[PDB]
């Protein structure tokens, strides 16, 4: 719902306020609603007018109340602007580790998983992956509003594997034992991932396999190894985490089964 | 630490 066209931002509706992330983000005021915005730009040069430019595309697609909305992008002259809807309290992982473990008690935790989960299956239907699942691309709001948000490596998809682009560096810990092997991705990439971001958010924060080297994550994995049980973590909740580390994608439970496993409190399916 | 990197 912009300015003067659909997805069409002039410089000018939008009015910049500072630096917030490092491929700059800034927070902005944009004016015809006077709604913070938080606005993503694009390195004047390096190729990738054509590559940042899919981002505000695969965006325009999608519309869920737990994936961070697109307002808008600055295309006809650079530097080139990416607009969407701001998020006051920034990404998951750094507010888990800041934040007060009394404000934010376990079932603030289970809301927040259910929040996500539900994005996911959503994500799922309109079949879409996030290439890139964790705390540190997940965004904050009002009372423990979650976002999931950076859809940088986020491909909509004909077939049900994608091939990224050989010779690429993705976050081991975070990555599926088929992805890192074959540079293929699917939303059974992301189900795994989400294992993961359970893992994250019920540690409070840590990084995943403590202690553990890069290095050694994938051939541990082969030899089955995986994460133990975080203190105060329900044993229901870690019996979906390993549903998600199933070494088969074809194992692994949908984002649809894991959405209902949440949203129903624990009356549903993966066993 | 580190999070990127390739796989070998
Ligand atoms: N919609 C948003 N609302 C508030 N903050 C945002 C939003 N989008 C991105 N950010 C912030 O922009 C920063 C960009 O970080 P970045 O440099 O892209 O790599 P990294 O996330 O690993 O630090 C993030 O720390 C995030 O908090």
């Amino acid at each position: 719902s912009p300015n003067y066209d659909k997805w069409e931002m002039e410089r000018t509706d939008i009015t910049m306020k500072h630096k917030l992330g490092g491929g700059e983000v800034y927070e902005g005021v944009w004016k015809k609603y006077s709604l913070t915005v938080a606005v993503k730009t694009l390195k004047e040069d390096t190729m990738e007018v054509e590559e940042f430019l899919k981002e505000a595309a695969v965006m325009k697609e999608i519309k869920h109340p737990n994936l961070v909305q697109l307002l808008g992008v600055c295309t006809r002259e650079p530097p080139f602007y990416i607009i969407t809807e701001f998020m006051t309290y920034g990404n998951l992982l750094d507010y888990l580790r800041e934040c007060n473990r009394q404000e934010v008690n376990a079932v603030v935790l289970l809301y927040m998983a259910t929040q996500i989960s539900s994005a996911m299956e959503y994500l799922e239907k309109k079949n879409f992956i996030h290439r890139d699942l964790a705390a540190r691309n997940c965004l904050v709001g009002e009372n423990h509003l979650v976002k999931v948000a950076d859809f940088g490596l986020s491909r909509l998809m004909t077939g049900d594997t994608y091939t990224a682009p050989a010779g690429a560096k993705f976050p081991i810990k975070w990555t599926a034992p088929e992805s890192l092997a074959y540079n293929k991705f699917s939303i059974k990439s992301d189900v795994w991932a989400f294992g993961v971001l359970l893992w994250e958010i019920a540690t409070y924060g840590m990084s995943p396999y403590p202690g553990i080297d890069l290095s050694q994550v994938y051939e541990l994995l082969e030899k089955d190894y995986r994460m133990e049980r975080p203190e105060g973590c329900p044993e229901k909740v870690y019996e979906l985490m390993r549903a998600c580390w199933q070494w088969n994608p074809s194992d692994r439970p949908s984002f649809a089964e894991i959405h209902q496993a949440f949203e129903t409190m624990f009356q549903e399916s993966s066993i | 630490e580190e999070i990127f990197g390739e796989f070998e």
